[PDB]
């Protein structure tokens, strides 16, 4: 059931109790965890925090901790499955679920005692009515009703997508409690920007949520500040920006930013040998010297920078890149620390999905979670360096795929596969980084190919995962049209193929459109996918 | 040859050209040579490029293109090198050292 | 002497067809927990047999490579059907070894 008021029916309940946070491995989950940690630390709520990277380790952690905790909070996990069946809880536990995944499972919706959904009722939700889903001529009509149930429930469960950011939900809770600090607002901004960077939401919804956050930014910017009374440089200042879509461009050279941003790399076709001359034509049209463009942005001459954003937009419009600007936010504090929300997103994401083998994925979660606090600015800057490396590896992998023509149109969907031992495959073995790679590669492919047919197809990408057990990670991506609503069917198409072929499919990641598959079964799995999508 | 192993091993490609008698090849070679002397007066099957086009092609291929090796089926080349070393030790015809492996990578590129 | 080549051509057709058939069947057997479980066990067994079409090709090609000195068509059949299986030549799984540890 949906929690109507977060303050009354969730926070004031768990405020008196020991609580267990299960937190998923993504930047929005991390930001929601930071906000909720801050509230609990204000109120001396003795919580325990456990990272979980998948369903099986969530089940393991719950089996470990179910004896000692009666109140659980799941951040960016649980809403899209039957948690009662998955975890098999005791009759009197409570699971609060703050999760962006949609559609919410009908058992989660209509469970009225144990599952409590911290989900805004005004999200994109169309739940079927209870009587349509739950309980001679009489039994004939019973069977007819069951057939109608199967039809309706397939129509409900078909398309998976994402709702409002969990960080924004927790910030609204903090605002209702009136314990909303400026760093909490920054964490909310970073969660929404994580959704936008990973393309989990439409541009319309992102602009609407930015419009929501602008008012909170104005309120915080007038708590103790106006045009004639101003604070120390120590204090944090969040500012609304109509900034550039380039990635990390204030922390490395504008050349590296243009080369390693997905949009401009795809448009200029910089994987190709000819694309560098297109980029040089763009820079010459702007009138920026190449030495300045290749110099680091902080060391670039200041006479080039104070109208650079509108210069970029003006040149991009006549080059056909009609939307180089983006509505975003920045944070300043001290004399020299300045970050865009995209910069913090990429740094934290890289700290999570780092290619380092030392430690473990939970240690990398811990590094990412530490980097979001300003007591660990060294960790944030290290994450920025790792993000530069990750972006470069992404472009090299895209270039390899397109140059070798690994992307082949398998009728209903394009298909690509990474190969074991090839460069950076270990970096992209992790499902989140693989999803980002597949999205960037699909944009690059759509800009590359001249066929009108290929510009509309979705894409399925495979990569090696295991040799001790011999498996691969497979992801499904929707088409990259500007008309797209950012919903995909691959979460259900994969399991329909898997059950049609009786394939050894394992379903550990929280997104249904990412799976693990035995390397032998991929042939018949793909055959079933072509047969299914038709 | 009268050269020694350190200099012999530094040459990736090592060619022997012989001038043995073979009448049909001699006739074809003679016709080609006399035809060349006719063609260049002051006035295989596949056809070549013009040399201007070849020069432009060469400089483009050298400066604007950079091959990158993803895989090369390591077992094949490793076994080849191992028994090439065996036969070189057997006959003494040519030292093989380790440079021939890297010559394989260079020639592929 | 010369009929070796004729039977080699007949095998170039039939061996291909048979390997396709057993490949499609055995990889479609849904009861296979692992295809290594498919193989029988005898007191001489030691090899980690894994993918029955490959073992089939290896054993057939061993007997063909030794029942005639004309190994050229047998090596061509190896390079054909191993590539049909998409297993690489010169890998260790492509090499024959005696499945029986004989002891007298």
């Amino acid at each position: 059931m949906f929690v109507s008021d977060f303050r009354k029916e969730f926070y004031e309940v768990v405020q008196s109790q020991r609580v267990l946070l299960f937190v998923a491995s993504d930047v929005d989950a991390l930001c929601a965890c930071k906000i909720l940690q801050a509230l609990f630390q204000c109120d001396h709520v003795q919580y325990t925090l456990v990272p979980v990277s998948g369903w099986q380790e969530l089940e393991t952690a719950f089996l470990e901790h179910k004896e000692q905790f009666h109140y659980f909070i799941l951040i960016n996990c649980g809403a899209n499955v039957d948690l009662l069946d998955i975890l098999q809880p005791d009759e009197d536990t409570i699971f609060f679920v703050c999760d962006t995944h949609r559609p919410v499972n009908v058992v989660n919706v209509y469970n009225d005692t144990q599952i409590k959904l911290l989900i805004k009722q005004d999200d994109d939700l169309e739940v079927p009515a209870y009587e349509d889903i739950f309980r001679t001529m009489r039994r004939r009509q019973r069977r007819e009703w069951e057939a109608r149930r199967r039809d309706i429930l397939f129509d409900y469960e078909q398309y998976e997508y994402h709702g409002t950011s969990s960080a924004m939900v927790m910030f609204e809770l903090a605002w209702m409690l009136s314990k909303d600090l400026n760093d909490m607002l920054w964490w909310a901004i970073v969660g929404l920007t994580d959704q936008w960077v990973q393309d989990k939401i439409t541009q319309m919804k992102y602009v609407t949520d930015v419009g929501v956050l602008q008012r909170h930014v104005s309120r915080h910017n007038h708590r103790n500040e106006d045009e004639e009374n101003t604070l120390s440089v120590d204090c944090t200042r969040i500012s609304f920006e109509y900034d550039l879509r380039l990635v990390l461009y204030q922390h490395w050279s504008l050349h590296d930013s243009l080369c390693n941003t997905s949009y401009t790399a795809a448009r200029f076709k910089l994987w190709s040998v000819h694309g560098q001359k297109r980029l040089q034509e763009f820079l010459a049209d702007m009138g920026l010297p190449l030495k300045q463009v290749k110099q680091k942005f902080q060391a670039m001459d200041i006479s080039l920078k104070e109208n650079l954003r509108e210069m970029i937009e003006e040149s991009a419009n006549k080059f056909g890149m009609k939307d180089m600007r983006v509505q975003t936010f920045s944070i300043h504090f001290g004399f020299k620390h300045k970050f865009l929300a995209s910069d913090v997103v990429f740094a934290t994401m890289s700290l999570m999905e780092s290619p380092e083998k030392d430690g473990s994925g939970t240690d990398h979660f811990i590094q990412a979670l530490d980097s979001l606090s300003r007591s660990n600015l060294d960790k944030l800057y290290h994450g920025l360096e790792l993000a530069k490396k990750q972006l470069r590896a992404t472009q090299q992998t895209i270039a390899s795929c397109l140059c070798t023509n690994l992307v082949i149109s398998q009728g209903p969907f394009l298909y690509c596969s990474l190969m074991e031992g090839t460069p950076d495959v270990m970096l992209f073995s992790r499902p989140a980084s693989l999803s980002l790679l597949s999205k960037h590669l699909l944009k690059s492919f759509v800009c590359s190919t001249k066929n009108r047919r290929c510009k509309l197809l979705p894409l399925v990408m495979a990569a090696p995962l295991s040799m001790e057990h011999g498996t691969v990670t497979v992801v499904g991506i929707p088409p990259e049209t500007d008309s797209s609503d950012r919903k995909n069917f691959f979460g259900r198409a994969f399991e329909k193929a898997a059950e049609s072929t009786s394939s050894r499919m394992l379903h550990n990641h929280f997104d249904l459109s990412v799976i693990e598959l035995k390397a032998e079964d991929r042939s018949k799995f793909l055959d079933a996918l072509i047969s299914l999508l038709s | 040859v009268d050269l020694t192993e350190p200099i012999i091993s530094r040459f990736d490609i090592l060619c022997v050209v012989r001038d043995t008698v073979d009448p049909v090849q001699d006739e074809m070679l003679a016709r080609f040579v006399v035809g060349s002397h006719v063609r260049h007066h002051p006035s295989y099957g596949v056809e070549p490029l013009p040399q201007e086009v070849l020069k432009k092609y060469i400089i483009y291929a050298k400066e604007r293109v950079h091959p990158k090796l993803n895989q090369m089926d390591q077992d094949k080349v490793a076994k080849m090198y191992s028994d090439l070393r065996k036969e070189s030790m057997a006959t003494g015809s040519i030292p093989i050292t380790v440079r021939h492996i890297e010559s394989m990578i260079r020639m592929a590129e | 002497t010369f009929s070796q080549d004729y039977v080699a051509n007949e095998l170039t057709q039939s061996f291909f067809t048979i390997t396709q058939k057993i490949q499609k069947k055995v990889t479609g057997s849904r009861n296979s927990t692992e295809l290594s479980e498919m193989f029988p066990v005898l007191p001489g067994s030691h090899l980690l047999l894994n993918n029955p079409a490959l073992e089939f090709i290896k054993y057939v090609c061993k007997v063909l490579s030794l029942d005639t000195n004309i190994t050229n068509q047998v090596n061509k059949l190896n390079r054909d059907l191993l590539r049909l299986v998409d297993v690489g030549e010169f890998s260790e799984e492509a090499q024959f070894r005696d499945p029986c540890r004989s002891y007298v």
